[PDB]
């Protein structure tokens, strides 16, 4: 029956993705990041892309396991609040949920919504690859630069990260 | 137009509304910031995977790379703050008064 | 903008090769062998125009290569090739390794029998010069020509007029 | 989908072991078993207060050194290109970049300090 | 802080701005951006106190969102026409987006918020140092990307600008505030004249960094931070004096000095085309931001505040700190009044 | 059928769960000179029935303060996660026949670790935040080098794809091409599959259990089984990983009893190795992690990037 | 938004009235609620309801220069009938600026108002009228 | 051989479905038939919605996302 | 500025990733190469303004080559025509799966 | 000595360098190039007919062309 799917995925996406940035507890917030990182995966994998989702999905998670590190040692609360707890935190979440299903509603009910740009009302198998007799797969050779061609491009981006290094020892050095 | 441009450019501007009010906590900031980091990830990769243009998908794993090791100098900027004062509220920092 | 047209069905009208596709990947070392050497010119028209729609004889004659083909390997030597092609067929994906007495049986029957050398490494590559019926046409690019150049500017040059020309400072 | 039809199938699984521990065995007597326990005694408050934690530079560190796994990752896809004196040569320079921050920081005692 | 490692950053700060310059391709401009954020967070800092841990916070927030709003901008402009050039836009939403970016990094008056406060906690050489380049280096961006730029946005950002860090220049007791919110003000200048021909605004550029290098110079020769320090170092220390007296009507722009040849020429290119209203309005506003500078030259030299004494014990010891490059930099900061045919050196 | 398969993936792996606590049980007695099991039912077996049976009836009930879906929502997601870790491995056709195996094992490890985080932040007495604190820092070791020693054992001969592992184990195991790489990867598998506590600071008698220390008494059956399905799920995929056997072609019964033989002795060497050893410690595992693997690692990386390049042995890579 | 500042410009002047000033009411209303937003968003009012009446106060005080302003300018334009001179906005101007001390209560605040507001608005109709372009040409 | 066969089947697809496009909006006024999107006449590479529109659900499915998800 | 040290040295460090129809690393195509080919062709002795003069119609022919965005709205009113046709009841069609 | 100061460190240091330095003496780099030049992944394409190039031949079978026999020639 489903054929938009990845419009579905990407619903649940922003879902997740609102409440995660309507700033609960960090750690809620957290929770949310886990599971839009976690759909936005299954977006990118579902669209075509081989590994690069699932390359992000282990990177940016163990980013917000270092983030629940340090939110967990520096400062919370005496009473953590949750989604549903304050005035404010439950109406932006709640109006970040109307926005997405009003969007919902007028593309479903609609032909196109034209907020910054005329967006077209139908899922994105259209336009899409028509079967091209590759074999070298995209993905795999496109990630085989950054080494062959791929010269001055990560000099500088280990460099930006050994300065990182250091930069990080000397600011918590600077006592 | 490829409809789930709309939903992530929908995530972009929420995310930034997210990045721009915040009540107390500045580590909420930090994880507004990887969450825009995030969304434009999401959004480039699906355009060079719309383009087929698989000589440069440098984006992705430069783009995210390089806003983790920001997000890294954040967190250390928050342990400072949280090292010199209590907390890492909002409040307690209205000191430098303009 | 503009208009296009597309052929009807009745230029579309080519039987099709209907064996299954791990036979048809199996014996492809004597199928590039004996045939396709006319489809080169296909492959050429192909590249050259960058227009499938137009070179659509050559397609049929390459499908009728091919069910050629296929006509005398199944008239003549022999009957042990079906053996051949459904013991590459069980392995999961095709590894020509599963299976090798009875591709030496099947070249045995071949070569003894009707000939066709099998093309060793790496004889299934090797950028090819045809010949061909039509020359290759200019601009298969539908497009126009080039706007203008750039006119250069040249000569010698003179030394300066009255100095800068600002609200005063000559020489 | 069909991994996500594993998912379905261990989440109706997961929901069911949680329904078949409420719902069947036996009643639900709270009001003294919801209390919070350390070891046998009552203490000031709970959870959530400020924890000030050891190790500042180690979660950093293993991010960053993440970051590095995360460019260093495609060696196989590599290995496979008609230029193999950039390959080894940008290959050599991105581990022994990571050494030489391991080695600075080590050298200046970066993980000699509440570990 | 070991020496070997503060050349080492200072070496990537110069990396960042040269990969700025250097590249055609806009992900290294968006690296080139954000190496030189990351390596002039610890030229902050240089003390212990948290003035410059808040400040590095402030700064690092604001950086930061400019610099993800600009990978925004990119992005959308490779959701269109999709090319690794940096040249005409071909998207007017992302020529906005960018714009507001570049806005927010190098100083607008809607996001200058944090430009006082990062300049009143930190030491004199990390305010030097971020003022210069950080106002160096995104006019080079702009330069590149100016044939596709809705005029009423860098105009408004300019007229804006200009009166903002005028408006705001002549509370302030402090110094590095002062000087905060005269750099506003050049960059709204250096900005409003960026669509018309922009060799009037990189000269400018030249001039107000050698303008800024004499003031910071002079001001690592004292350790003053307010005017009461300035009166004070009149009385000991003379000619620095009217070295401040110079450079500070440099700073106002008046004619027999050099502070002239930035304003006019722009001025001139500026109305040749059909715009009159507007440089007289933006000239009056030039002539508002000059009464800090008026009332900064008379606590120095002009006046004669009392001064504490122990100066008695400081007259033996003479003026032993370090210069960078004093006399050069001032005397072609004051005395280049007549080479104004060296508008053309620039291209 | 595929519903099938599903059945026959998830129903095994319970027995194999519930045979392993008996086989610990009794490995462990008969290591500690003592006899295990043996009065109740035929020798062990209906007993580890009656401990599922008996940790059902106890009737799970919530702390204070706990708050009840990210409570509930953690031990499901450690659960559902250790079961879907098991999709792409190479017995003998696997269920999905993933490009990519190794990182998506990376990916739900991970996962497993946030599952332990989450139950430990929201059963909120003070001792699961000790013990999940612990967990992050022994997840701060041990996502770098078991990643990085992944990447130089795939780079030789794996290119992601387990089948074209299963290929590539035929003429010698890839114990001989790396063996102290292969040490260091098992002492790896031993810290991140938290048992052993040779390299396990959760479960001490220093703390209480910090994962478990009032979560409920229902779940903790299933976080109980989590982990012991992560011992089998590491041991599977060090059993695939390194060595194994040529497999009878086309035909999957002798591959299957040859690699269950394997892979069960190697998780009784390491239940053995945890019946052995004292408890570790914090700064010890940091000092010990960094400065003894870290930099021997990044050695046995580049002389297998230079290896191909040595002897000409690049993959063929698909 | 410069589609209805067009607006107020589209009426032939001339006089289209009731028309012309309810244009000048939109145009004041759409100032005082960009300076409201930023005096809310720069002071913390605490609370919502106070910043929900200094909002209003603001919104209400610049609409009401904007329908004075159009009123005195519609009624000069049908008396004297001379869109030659920018006297009539000058008049204007004075007008929108003693109501402006009307409604700040003072008396020198509202005259300097009277006299900056006149020859700002008498400037505009004057360059208007001989033609001065907004902000660029942008051509050289 | 398979190029033929890939050339023969899309051109078959696009000649029956541009048979469909003119007999299912015939009627609605503006529309013509079939001519191009674009301002040069080339053979522009379709969409999977040219070759593979209203195919009525499992078809498309089966085409546009099988190697994604399955096998 | 615009320093172009890339071009005065000799070292081609950047220009590779610039546009489609540079080297993909295999000799692959792009999805819209030959409209680049069109659009760079017309526009390189050019002074950038009148690319838009006179090079227009390329460019906006890579745009919908990009995009489609006036295929997508085709289709779209094809797929909307019938769904009111169909739901009006007018010959239901049988062309898919049969002749 | 300077051996066992940290010993798996120094042979960390040895191993690491005798991987800098081995691939520079290599009999093999010019095999492992040979290879992976000649594992063609699309189609060679044809050419036109030729101005009498007495090269790039007219049936692959005939080793006029570059041709490789070396891998099963050890
Ligand atoms: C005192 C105000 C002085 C304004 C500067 C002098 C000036 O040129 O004013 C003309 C300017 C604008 O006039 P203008 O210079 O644009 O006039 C050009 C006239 N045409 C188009 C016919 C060639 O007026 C003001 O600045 C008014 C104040
Ligand atoms: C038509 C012709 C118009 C001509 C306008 C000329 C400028 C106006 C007059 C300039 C001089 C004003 C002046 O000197 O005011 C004195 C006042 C400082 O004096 P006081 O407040 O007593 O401070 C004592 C503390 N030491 O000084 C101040 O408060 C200065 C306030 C700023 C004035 C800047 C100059 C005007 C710019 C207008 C911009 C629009």
């Amino acid at each position: 029956m489903m054929t938009y799917i990845v419009f579905i995925l990407s619903i649940i996406f922003v879902m997740g993705f609102v409440g995660f940035s309507s700033k609960p507890s960090p750690i809620y917030g957290g929770l949310g990041l886990i599971v839009s990182g976690g759909v936005g995966c299954g977006i990118v994998l579902n669209f075509g892309g081989s590994f690069l989702g699932l390359m992000v999905f282990l990177i940016y998670l163990g980013g917000m396991m270092v983030v629940f590190g340090y939110t967990t040692a520096m400062a919370t609360e005496q009473y953590p609040e949750v989604w549903v707890s304050n005035k404010v935190v439950l109406g932006t979440f709640i109006t970040g949920l109307l926005m997405e299903f009003l969007m919902v509603y007028y593309v479903l009910k609609d032909k196109e919504v034209e907020i910054v740009f005329k967006f077209n009302g139908m899922g994105d198998w259209v336009i899409y690859d028509t079967g091209d007799s590759g074999f070298f797969s995209e993905e795999a050779m496109g990630i085989a630069a950054l080494y062959s061609y791929g010269t001055w491009l990560v000099i500088v981006t280990g460099w930006s990260l050994l300065i990182g290094v250091v930069v990080i020892m000397e600011i918590t050095r600077g006592n | 137009m490829s409809l789930v441009y709309m939903n992530i450019m929908m995530a972009f501007t929420v995310s930034l509304t997210g990045l721009l009010m915040y009540r107390s906590h500045l580590m909420s900031s930090l994880l507004c910031l990887e969450g825009m980091m995030l969304s434009l990830f999401i959004l480039a990769t699906l355009m060079i995977l719309n383009s087929h243009f698989t000589l440069a998908s440098m984006m992705p794993i430069i783009l995210l790379v390089f806003a983790a090791c920001e997000a890294a100098l954040g967190l250390s900027l928050l342990v400072m703050v949280s090292n010199t004062y209590g907390t890492d509220y909002v409040q307690n920092l209205n000191l430098l008064q303009c | 903008p503009g208009i296009v047209e597309l052929p009807s069905l009745e230029d579309l009208k080519v039987q099709e090769v209907k064996v299954s596709s791990s036979v048809l990947k199996a014996a492809a070392h004597h199928y590039g062998a004996q045939c396709d050497k006319p489809n080169k010119e296909f492959m050429l028209c192909r590249w050259e125009e960058k227009d499938p729609r137009r070179c659509l004889e050559e397609g049929k004659l390459v499908n009728q290569c091919a069910l050629e083909f296929f006509r005398q390997i199944k008239r003549h030597c022999a009957e042990p090739f079906t053996e051949y092609w459904t013991c590459i067929d069980y392995s999961g994906l095709q590894l020509f390794r599963r299976c090798r007495k009875e591709q030496a049986q099947f070249d045995k029957c071949v070569l003894d029998k009707l000939g066709w050398v099998r093309p060793d490494l790496g004889e299934l590559s090797k950028v090819t010069k045809v010949k061909t019926d039509r020359p290759l046409p200019e601009n298969p690019y539908h497009s126009r020509a080039r706007p203008e150049p750039n006119p250069e500017v040249e000569g010698d040059l003179k030394p300066a007029r009255h100095g800068s020309r600002l609200f005063f400072w000559t020489m | 989908m069909n991994l996500m039809i594993t998912l379905l199938t261990n989440f109706t699984l997961a929901t069911l072991l949680v329904t078949i521990a409420f719902w069947l065995p036996q009643l639900n007597v709270y009001s003294e078993k919801t209390s919070p326990y350390e070891c046998g005694f009552d203490p000031m408050g709970s959870a959530r207060l400020p924890f000030s934690m050891k190790f500042f530079l180690v979660a950093i560190t293993f991010l960053l050194f993440d970051l590095e796994i995360a460019l260093l990752l495609p060696l196989p896809w590599a290995s496979q290109t008609t230029n193999l004196n950039t390959m080894l040569t940008m290959a050599l320079l991105l581990i022994f970049l990571l050494a030489v921050s391991l080695a600075y920081e080590w050298t200046q005692k970066g993980l000699e300090w509440t570990e | 802080m070991n020496p070997i490692i503060l050349i080492i950053i200072l070496m990537t700060v110069m990396l960042g701005t040269i990969i700025v310059m250097i590249s055609t391709h806009w992900l290294l401009i968006w690296i080139g951006f954000e190496m030189n954020m990351l390596a002039i967070i610890p030229i902050m800092m240089k003390k212990h106190n948290p003035r410059a841990t808040e400040a590095s916070t402030k700064y690092f927030l604001t950086q930061s969102t400019a610099s993800m709003l600009l990978m925004m901008a990119i992005i959308i402009n490779l959701m269109f026409s999709g090319q690794w050039t940096v040249m005409k836009l071909f998207n007017p939403m992302a020529s906005m987006l960018m714009t507001m970016a570049l806005a927010m990094k190098l100083g607008m008056a809607p996001f200058h918020f944090w430009v006082p406060e990062v300049t009143q906690g930190i030491p004199l050489s990390s305010g030097l140092i971020l003022l210069t380049w950080q106002k160096l280096a995104p006019m080079s961006v702009l330069y590149q990307i100016l044939p596709s730029i809705n005029l009423d946005l860098i105009l408004t950002l300019s007229i804006l600008s200009i009166t903002i860090g005028g408006w705001g220049g002549l509370n302030q007791t402090q110094l590095r505030k002062i000087m905060a919110y005269s750099s506003i003000a050049h960059m709204g200048w250096m900005t409003a004249v960026l669509l018309y021909n922009p060799t009037m605004t990189l000269l400018n550029l030249i001039i107000y960094i050698i303008m800024t290098s004499t003031m910071f110079t002079l001001f690592m020769a004292n350790s003053t931070t307010t005017t009461l320090s300035l009166s004070h170092t009149w009385n000991k220390a003379p000619i620095m004096t009217i070295l401040v007296l110079i450079t500070l009507l440099s700073m106002g722009g008046l004619p027999p000095l050099s502070g002239f040849m930035p304003k006019w020429m722009i001025i001139q290119e500026m109305t040749k085309n059909d715009s009159i209203i507007l440089p007289t309005l933006m000239a009056i506003t030039a002539l508002l931001n000059l009464y800090f500078y008026m009332r900064l030259t008379y606590s120095t030299a002009l006046t004669m505040f009392p001064s504490t004494n122990n100066m008695k014990m400081k007259w033996q010891f003479p003026t032993t700190k370090r210069m960078t490059l004093l006399p050069t930099m001032t005397v072609l900061s004051t005395m280049l009044l007549p080479l104004t045919p060296i508008l053309s050196i620039l291209e | 059928m595929f519903m099938i398969n599903v059945l026959t993936l998830i129903i095994p792996i319970l027995l194999a769960v519930a045979f392993l606590t008996l086989v610990e049980r009794k490995v462990l007695g008969y290591m500690q000179f003592r006899k295990g099991p043996n009065v109740v039912g035929p020798y062990g077996l209906l007993q580890p029935i009656a401990d599922a049976i008996k940790l059902f009836i106890k009737e799970p009930l919530r702390p204070a303060t706990s708050s009840i879906s990210m409570f509930i929502l953690a031990p499901i997601l450690a659960l559902t996660l250790a079961l879907t870790m098991w999709i792409p491995l190479p017995m003998p056709y696997p269920l999905i026949n993933m490009n990519l195996g190794v990182l998506f094992m990376l990916a739900m490890s991970s996962l497993a670790v946030y599952s332990i985080l989450w139950s430990g932040w929201a059963s909120n007495s003070k001792y699961a935040l000790i013990g999940a604190l612990r967990a992050v820092a022994q997840t701060i070791s041990y996502e770098v080098t078991l990643a990085i020693i992944l990447l130089s054992v795939l780079l030789m001969n794996g290119s992601f794809t387990l089948s074209t592992l299963i290929i590539t184990q035929e003429q010698v195991w890839l114990i001989f091409p790396a063996w102290p790489l292969a040490m260091m990867w098992f002492i790896s598998t031993l810290a991140e599959t938290n048992r052993a506590p040779f390299d396990l600071t959760e479960g001490e008698s220093e703390l209480v259990s910090g994962f478990n220390v009032e979560y409920a008494a229902g779940p903790f059956a299933l976080f109980f089984m989590a982990e012991y399905a992560n011992i089998i799920m590491m041991n599977i995929f060090t059993t695939t990983l390194f060595l194994g056997a040529f497999h009878n072609p086309y035909m999957p019964e002798l591959y299957t009893i040859n690699f269950t033989i394997k892979s069960l002795l190697l998780s009784i060497t390491f239940l053995w190795i945890r019946a052995s050893y004292p408890r570790f410690r914090y700064d010890q595992l940091m000092h010990l992690l960094w400065k003894n693997f870290l930099p021997l690692t990044l050695a046995l990386c580049m002389w297998h990037v230079s290896l191909p390049i040595l002897l000409s042995s690049i993959p063929p890579q698909t | 938004a410069k589609t209805l500042l067009h607006q107020y410009w589209d009426i032939p002047e001339g006089t289209e009235c009731h028309r012309k000033t309810y244009a000048a009411t939109s145009i004041g209303g759409a100032s005082g609620l960009v300076v409201s937003a930023y005096s809310v968003a720069l002071k913390t009012p605490t609370s919502f309801l106070e910043g929900v009446a200094r909002t209003g106060r603001y919104t209400f005080t610049a609409a009401a220069i904007g329908a004075i302003f159009g009123l005195t300018s519609c009624i000069s334009a049908q008396v004297r009938e001379k869109p030659d001179d920018p006297l009539n906005y000058l008049i204007g101007g004075c007008a929108g600026g003693l109501t402006l001390g009307a409604r700040t209560r003072s008396y020198g605040i509202g005259a300097a108002a009277c006299a900056y507001m006149g020859l700002t608005a008498a400037l505009v109709k004057m360059g208007q009228l001989e033609g001065w372009k907004v902000f660029a040409e942008p051509k050289v | 051989l398979l190029q033929a066969e890939k050339d023969r089947r899309v051109l078959q697809m696009l000649r029956e479905n541009l048979e469909e496009e003119a007999t299912i909006m015939k009627d609605v006024p503006g529309w013509k038939v079939g001519e191009s999107v674009f301002h040069t006449t080339r053979w522009v590479t379709p969409m999977m919605g040219e070759l593979y529109g209203l195919r009525t659900g499992e078809e498309i499915l089966s085409s546009t996302y099988g190697f994604i998800w399955y096998t | 500025p615009f320093f172009d040290v890339q071009k005065k040295l000799g070292v081609d460090l950047d220009h590779w990733m610039t546009i489609q129809s540079a080297e993909q690393p295999h000799r692959i195509p792009a999805r819209c190469h030959a409209f680049e080919k069109e659009w760079i062709e017309c526009a390189h002795g050019i002074g950038s303004i009148r690319a838009e003069k006179e090079c227009k119609i390329e460019f906006e022919d890579f745009r919908e080559c990009l995009l489609r965005q006036k295929t997508m709205k085709r289709l779209n009113a094809i797929k909307r025509q019938r769904d009111k046709l169909i739901k009006e009841g007018k010959y239901t069609p049988p062309p898919h799966h049969s002749g | 000595n300077v051996w066992a100061k940290e010993p798996v460190l120094v042979a960390s240091f040895a191993i690491a360098g005798l991987a800098v330095i081995l691939p520079t003496l290599s009999p093999y780099t010019k095999y492992s190039l040979m290879i992976n030049r000649a594992t063609p992944y699309n189609y060679p394409v044809p050419l036109r007919d030729d101005g009498n190039m007495p090269d790039v031949p007219s049936h692959p079978q005939d080793p006029q062309g570059p041709s490789l026999e070396w891998l099963k020639r050890l």
